[PDB]
């Protein structure tokens, strides 16, 4: 949370240039391998057997894009995480049962694949503003669990 | 590492809890649910009313594979490996939560043992499950 | 932090019985024998070489009163913990260079000698309420930090 | 613990770092300095500025030490040992830090490292960080 006005616009220039299918298909494809504790959520996936048949795998894929489209989404939001994310994190929570915890790795992750994808570009002053947007997305999908 | 008065403290806090042991874990599992409540997103099949029999059944198994553990203390590895395989490749449970179940296993027996949880045995015991959680996780990846 | 009703008024209830003096020498002294890292803190303090040693230190004893004295006047804040500690959270960050993870194992320890004093009372539920405050009180002394 | 693939996969990544160690080593610091502000509590009387001599002096002790780990990765514990005692004696550093760090190391390495860093060697050196972590903490209490 607390995003400077020059953070916000640091955000703002390096997402206009993300291709969202493709970096949410490598985060969470990533996630699985790194952590491979968040399999959990996936058995009807089909095959996660080894690092390339989980990158490679068309569901995990498709669920990529679903995830980083709607944390795309909630880049124009961020003064109002906790809202726009509200009725997400109620299912997250009620329905899903995803511990937060993963919000958080998926937060790692997203960061380990824009320093990736950009490479010095990625600079540390850009890493900590989007530290501040990983954060506060997992916080507010994790702000309606009881 | 587990210093022999660790083991010594824990052995004599743990043979105190004695046949309450299943009781305890029940009592720590709600301690965590209320206290820490995205825990419970690893249990929505469960009853998590006060008095449930299914926190109850899992109270005791948890405290039976603490027991196993405290009488290996040397050889914990070996003695919770089919725990750590159901851990790291069933359940699935976050490791952060390993830190919320130990602390609210430690605030249950300070709850039980008035004249057992001095300084020096809440020390040991913080250690001893540490250890069990570093166990429980060690072939998650 | 939000309290539920039953909560502000369990915390309330409990803490009629604390002598914060006797609880904040307790509290500081097991997270001193505890988490022992945490002495780097207090190099001038005297005698911190085995536990009998730190919890019978007139220092450690002292600081406890103190800490825990300023935990009790925000207890009376617990809708405003942020405005509460604000003054103290820049000392604790510009002055005292004090680690905010500190904050947490002090809240954990402070619930353990709680547990331990007060045996049965300090039920399930009340626990979670006390966990809330302290959860809250250690990300007010951190927000003032940069 | 590591496998032998995460040695045989942290030896080539860390030998593609080769001459670039200690640069990588401060400019990981300079990220957690940014990222993660609380710890610059333990840097009070450094000077913290871009480019410094003290944080460019870090960065190379800390990819010397590094470099010692996976020459001797089946031996971690005691070619670190010195720094060991170190951190559990005298620094004290929270061991929740040295995930901050870890995890800007590994940002740091996926900057510099298009080529070598893969799902498999972003794995394997996520896991070699957190094992040099467990050995710089083993001696804390
Ligand atoms: C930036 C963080 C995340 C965002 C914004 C997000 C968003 C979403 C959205 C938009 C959906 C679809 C909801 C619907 O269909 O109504 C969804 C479903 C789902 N999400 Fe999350 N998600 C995030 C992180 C995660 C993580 C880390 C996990 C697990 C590791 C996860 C597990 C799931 C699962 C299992 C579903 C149901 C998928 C299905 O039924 O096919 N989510 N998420
Ligand atoms: C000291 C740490 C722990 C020990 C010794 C332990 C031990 C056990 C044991 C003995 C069982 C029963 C195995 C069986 O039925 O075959 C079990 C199951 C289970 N544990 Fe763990 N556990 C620990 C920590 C955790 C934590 C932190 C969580 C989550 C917050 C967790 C979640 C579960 C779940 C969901 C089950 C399955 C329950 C069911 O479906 O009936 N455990 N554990
Ligand atoms: C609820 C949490 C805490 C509160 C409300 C708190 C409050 C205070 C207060 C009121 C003082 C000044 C006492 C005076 O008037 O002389 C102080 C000083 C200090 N506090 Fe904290 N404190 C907290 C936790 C901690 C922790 C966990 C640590 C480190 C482990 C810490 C380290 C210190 C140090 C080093 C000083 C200066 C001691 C000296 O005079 O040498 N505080 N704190
Ligand atoms: C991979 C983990 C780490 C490694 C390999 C490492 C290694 C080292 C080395 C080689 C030194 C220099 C020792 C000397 O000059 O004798 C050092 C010093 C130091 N480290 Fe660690 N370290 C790690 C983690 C951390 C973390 C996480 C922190 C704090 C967030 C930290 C804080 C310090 C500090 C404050 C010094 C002293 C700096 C000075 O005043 O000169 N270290 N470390």
């Amino acid at each position: 949370v607390h995003l400077t006005p020059e953070e916000k616009s640091a955000v703002t220039a390096l997402w206009g240039k993300v291709n969202v299918d493709e970096v949410g298909g490598e985060a969470l494809g990533r996630l699985l391998v790194v952590y491979p504790w968040t399999q959990r959520f996936f058995e009807s996936f089909g095959d996660l057997s080894t690092p390339d048949a989980v990158m490679g795998n068309p569901k995990v894929k498709a669920h990529g894009k679903k995830v980083l489209g709607a944390f795309s989404d909630g880049l124009a939001h961020l003064d109002n995480l906790k809202g726009t994310f509200a009725t997400l994190s109620e299912l997250h929570c009620d329905k899903l049962h995803v511990d937060p915890e993963n919000f958080r790795l998926l937060g790692n992750v997203l960061v380990c694949v824009l320093a990736h994808h950009f490479g010095k570009e990625f600079t540390p002053p850009v890493q900590a503003a989007y530290q501040k947007v990983v954060a506060g997305v997992a916080n507010a999908l994790a702000h309606k669990y009881h | 590492v587990l210093s022999p008065a660790d083991k010594t403290n824990v052995k004599a806090a743990w043979g105190k809890v004695g046949a309450h042991a299943g009781e305890y874990g029940a009592e720590a599992l709600e301690r965590m649910f209320l206290s820490f409540p995205t825990t419970k997103t690893y249990f929505p099949h469960f009853d998590l009313s006060h008095g449930s029999a299914q926190v109850k059944g899992w109270g005791k198994k948890v405290a039976d594979a603490l027991t196993n553990a405290v009488a290996h203390v040397d050889d914990m590895p070996n003695a919770l490996s089919a725990l750590s395989d159901l851990h790291a490749h069933k359940l699935r449970v976050d490791p952060v939560n390993f830190k919320l179940l130990s602390h609210c296993l430690l605030v249950t027996l300070a709850a039980h043992l008035p004249a057992e949880f001095t300084p020096a045995v809440h020390a040991s015991l913080d250690k001893f499950l540490a250890s069990v959680s570093t166990v429980l996780t060690s072939k998650y990846r």
